[PDB]
RNA sequence: GUAACUAUGACUCUCUUAAGGUAGCCAAAUGCCUCGUCAUCUAAUUAGUGACGCGCAUGAAUGGAUUAACGAGAUUCCCAC
RNA sequence: GGAUAGUGGCCUACCAUGGUUUCAACGGGUAACGGGGAAUAAGGGUUCGAUUCCGGAGAGGGAGCCUGAGAAACGGCUACCACAUCCAAGGAAGGCAGCAGGCGCGCAAAUUACCCAAUCCUAAUUCAGGGAGGUAGUGACAAUAAAUAACGAUACAGGGCCCAUUCGGGUCUUGUAAUUGGAAUGAGUACAAUGUAAAUACCUUAACGAGGAACAAUUGGAGGGCAAGUCUGGUGCCAGCAGCCGCGGUAAUUCCAGCUCCAAUAGCGUAUAUUAAAGUUGUUGCAGUUAAAAAGCUCGUAGUUGAACUUUGGGCCCGGUUGGCCGGUCGAUUUUCCAACGGGGCCUUUCCUUCUGGCUAACCUUGAGUCCUUGUGGCUCUUGGCGAACCAGGACUUUUACUUUGAAAAAAUUAGAGUGUUCAAAGCAGGCGUAUUGCUCGAAUAUAUUAGCAUGGAAUAAUAGAAUAGGACGUUUGGUUCUAUUUUGUUGGUUUCUAGGACCAUCGUAAUGAUUAAUAGGGACGGUCGGGGGCAUCAGUAUUCAAUUGUCAGAGGUGAAAUUCUUGGAUUUAUUGAAGACUAACUACUGCGAAAGCAUUUGCCAAGGACGUUUUCAUUAAUCAAGAACGAAAGUUAGGGGAUCGAAGAUGAUCAGAUACCGUCGUAGUCUUAACCAUAAACUAUGCCGACUAGGGAUCGGGUGGUGUUUUUUUAAUGACCCACUCGGCACCUUACGAGAAAUCAAAGUCUUUGGGUUCUGGGGGGAGUAUGGUCGCAAGGCUGAAACUUAAAGGAAUU
RNA sequence: GAGAAUUUGGACAAACUUGGUCAUUUAGAGGAACUAAAAGUCGUAACAAGGUUUCCGUAGGUGAACCUGCGGAAGGAUCAU
């Protein structure tokens, strides 16, 4: 696979087959939630709230837990970011290397991997406005992703 | 293991515009579809022709060969074009005459030529009236 | 991506079978090809398999009887009628005796063999010899 | 000067001193013969134009060949008058 | 609004700015009228259809118009354009793409015939008219049938058999004979009758009509393909034949002849189109590493394609065909013992949304019960309610493809049923009795796989439904705008009640409720990892030059030399200095990158794969016309720079010449900044995404193990390097069942047992990557890109 | 009441002139080609390490093949430290 280059990396995570909570786990969705919620309150987003639940708490996996996913409940708790993470990221991996471009204007290899970059956005909201996620007339141009991330 | 060619069942667009695209590069259908006929070919694209003989010729055969070939070069009263076309027999040439009106027809390889004889794509078959094989069997006589 | 998954699952059958080979493993797994095995089964060219229940598309082990020789899919579902399924049972298979076109007509996956007793048509899915 | 063939691109020598006019262009405002030859424009053109070039005596900042726009410049033809 | 028979921008006026299009609009071509059909014949197709039927158009070319139900008519009129007539010069008349006939044009097509008798049409209409239409003539366009000889006797042969006593008696048959003899028939010909409108021809027939020379059968062939001569005479690389390979140069099986022989045969060849052949157009079904062909490479719209999942079950009866033990029987047929196939009801949470009347046959029941061998044997019939025998009204249905069956699909044609046109192509006739009044079977059926209409199924494929709930349902209960028949004695009104709309405000009823994590992808995160990228820095010799220094005869460069510099010390030596390139050795069957490319150092800026991951989103994807970004070298602009090396040029050799190969110099040349160009044997000459089929190293990441080395600050906490096993991805390599024409190979395998998705390209060799026309470029050129004509091979791989 | 020529405007619209634009056909003095045909002249470029390995892209030069520079490829005459 890998859309945008040869690469063929099979690197992913094999969620486990336990359908129910970890046998050893305690203090459910109540608990879990208010800490997915106030991590949300703080800034951080439903892929970095996943790995901190993972890493300092038992929360193994958020959806088997609760039967909710994280930025499902984000959304349930109206703390949701107003475009979402992957256009978000994407966009700001588009300015980090324009914001170079301009600079550095031979950067041949910058100036192919901005077109990467971009032609990923565009992917993106062509989904995200088929699905509603994003309104319609939306669409990223330059010298308004500047607005976007900040 | 897709066999290059689309085969999706909505592609009949595809699979039809691929051929009528690729069908150009056979020899038949191109000429057939151009009119090749209908502009060269001095027999404009027809079975056979009439003409006025110009020359008696003696075209020498191509190389492995050896002989005077005993052509005559003929004016097409059809179009105006010369053509050159062979006297079909032994002592013919005798037979045809200059300025005597003649019947062609193609040389049985459809506008190329017959063996080691360069440059006649044509043939006799008669001559003012009568078949250049009846006076040559001695079957007919020349008219006046 | 891959556009079929029956289209694979008979291929890795095909190729276990070419060097005989007594089971396969198909990774993905539709109902579409439980129900093309289960007519292979029927007439006996596939012994039992297994459904592993993966929560996902899950994986499936046939045990084969070394009695197949050809199991394609025709890749395009060609809208077949009664009036020429002769033209495919003729094209396909070795003449008339046995081999097996599979429809997947309205009434369910069948060969052409019920397809004739019932008087009904579909699509083409594939054969088996 | 010789040579396929019928007009010669291979040979050969001697160089006007140093080099032998190359790319280009022309009967050109530069061609004597000259009203050059061929075409074209006319009924008829020593004129005009486009070609041809052993060019009496063309030619590379004594600049050569183009060249849009400009011209009370020289010239030819056409329509209106 | 006008006009029209009428609808309509059909036209007018006034408004708005719309409408078609990469699903190919519009423009151009057609040696294009469409269709029913035709030729070829595995299936799929390809080519054609001016032409017997249907429809459209036109009557030399446009336009106009009257008359009429009907025309923009043309065997009607008017004008103009073209061409044409007669003219007494003032005028007059024209329209064969109706029949026949003539010109012309051509490779290319008939009689200026007879008739209304059939088929029909028209009229005031049984009668008249009809070049519609029929009849004859021309007529090898095609198609059917099938003469050109059959039979014995006489002489030779041969072939099965008695014993092969050498016998052959030849007692049977297969032929050969220029010997022989009678019987046959039309091909012709003609009284006749039939036929016909009249005739001709057929059909049938008096009389005549067969004997090898005739009542005479040809046409193309005999080297191969390809059936058939290594036979005579002639020619002698000529004449010629020869579709193709080839034959002929003095003995030709190929030329021209004779004789034999062959193939088809009243036909046979010839030329040009077209179908099969042709899997050389490939959907079925081609080919693309080297034979022609993967588009330099990535992005990307259209296009094509796109993972999985939602009712599966298990049963609880009845009914259709076909073989079943069989004939259960009179060589024609039904029953079980007993199956297979295809089905409806019924519930297992399963629901076809269900109403108001009509219709409910009906017992879920009884109104008297009881016709009655002891009988839960059977109805004269009907309280309370079934509905599923039964609509016609309600009245809402989240939509398609797909397939089933049916409907109307002109005839002719095609397939095909029946029938002795003497047979057959045909025809739709005929058949059978008293054949005096007769009777009677036929003129079937089938495909027309497009679109439309109904019909049943709901496997495959897509679309939405409940996410800020504006979600669903009702013996909930509230107000609104309603409308609305029935009685209010007569309709009309104010408020009514009552029924039915829809709207919010509440009440409840639910599982007080509500959508899988693809060994598909995107993104985050972690420690890495690279000679990926750019910008600025740091270095290293070397090369050339310069400054100084020491030596005193050469140095260079060669196969050999010569140009070349040198005593004013060249070359060599040393101490420095400068300049511009360049990144040696390490350097690999090793790394990174989309390709091109990228190897000194450090720093900065961004990026990127791989791995790990019990993170996140949840189909966001694959490939991609158009459209884009990067794109060696050379080349072009203009600035720096110009050390080395070196197109051009100078020049020395060699040479027969050598304005080349070798030698010495040497501009342009880029190495650099900005801007172009956009091609390379841009190559792995192998498109991408995806799945499956079978030993060793090595790069990167991760997991274990070693009581291995190093580790000291006490034992080491480790960490790194190393070793073994383990995976994921990488660049590979070595042996091989399948593949390929082979060379060969991890894909070039899963391919006549042919189908995972998808883009590009090729159809013998030349002409030719040429001309032309667009397009881009400062130019050089790039992109797209033909034809005429030419030719029987060109080419790939392997063998000697 | 009928009613002819005549003529007033309207739309329909041929046809005429006048340029335009596209298509097809086609003349042209000259110029620069390409193919064929005997091989006639000149060399010998390619096939062997073809005597300078061949070839591609590009740039220049030259009677002609061709030669040379730069970069690339083995389809190389090396599958090697």
């Amino acid at each position: 696979g890998r859309m945008h280059s040869a690469g063929k990396g099979i690197s992913s995570s094999a969620i486990p087959y336990s359908r129910n909570a970890p046998a050893w786990f305690k203090l459910s969705s109540e608990s879990v939630i208010e800490q997915i919620v106030k991590y949300a309150r703080k800034g951080l987003t439903p892929s970095q709230i996943g790995v901190l639940l993972r890493d300092a708490h038992g929360v193994t996996q958020a959806r088997v837990i609760t039967g909710n996913k994280i930025m499902r409940i984000l959304k349930s708790n109206g703390l949701a970011p107003e475009i979402p993470e992957d256009l978000y990221y994407l966009i700001k991996k588009a300015v980090s290397v324009r914001k170079h471009l301009e600079r550095n204007r031979k950067d041949k290899d910058a100036k192919f991997r901005l077109i990467l970059i971009e032609s990923r956005i565009h992917r993106l909201a062509r989904y995200y406005r088929t699905v509603a996620v994003l309104p319609p007339n939306w669409k990223y141009e330059s010298a308004t992703a500047s607005a976007l991330v900040n | 293991m897709g066999k290059g060619k689309p085969r999706g069942l909505n592609s009949a667009r595809k699979l039809r515009v691929h051929r009528r695209n690729n069908r150009w590069a056979e020899n038949n259908y191109k000429k057939r579809l151009l009119g090749t006929a209908f502009k060269s070919s001095p027999f404009g694209g027809s079975s056979h022709a009439k003409g006025i003989v110009l020359e008696k010729l003696g075209i020498e055969s191509k190389q492995p060969n050896s002989a005077i070939r005993k052509c005559v070069r003929v004016q097409l009263i059809k179009n105006g074009k010369k053509v050159t076309a062979f006297v079909p027999n032994d002592g013919c040439l005798n037979f045809v005459d200059e300025n005597d009106e003649v019947l062609l027809a193609g040389f049985g390889r459809k506008g190329k030529a017959k063996g080691d004889i360069p440059g006649v794509r044509f043939k006799v078959v008669k001559v003012s009236g009568v078949s250049l094989l009846a006076l040559w069997k001695e079957k007919k006589e020349k008219p006046r | 991506t891959r556009s079929s998954v029956l289209a694979d699952a008979l291929n890795a059958i095909n190729n276990a079978e070419k060097t005989g080979k007594r089971q396969v493993l198909i990774r993905p797994s539709s109902k579409v090809i439980i129900k093309f095995l289960q007519v292979m089964q029927k007439h006996g060219y596939i012994g039992e398999f297994e459904y592993i229940d993966d929560h996902r598309s899950g994986k499936i082990v046939v045990q084969l009887n070394g009695r197949l020789n050809k199991c394609g899919v025709i890749s395009p579902r060609f809208n077949v009628k009664i009036g020429d399924i002769e033209k495919w049972t003729a094209n396909l298979l070795p003449a008339r005796q046995f081999g097996y076109v599979i429809l997947t007509t309205s009434a369910g996956i069948m060969d052409h063999e019920e397809a004739r007793r019932k008087h009904v048509s579909g699509k083409i899915l594939g054969f088996v010899y």
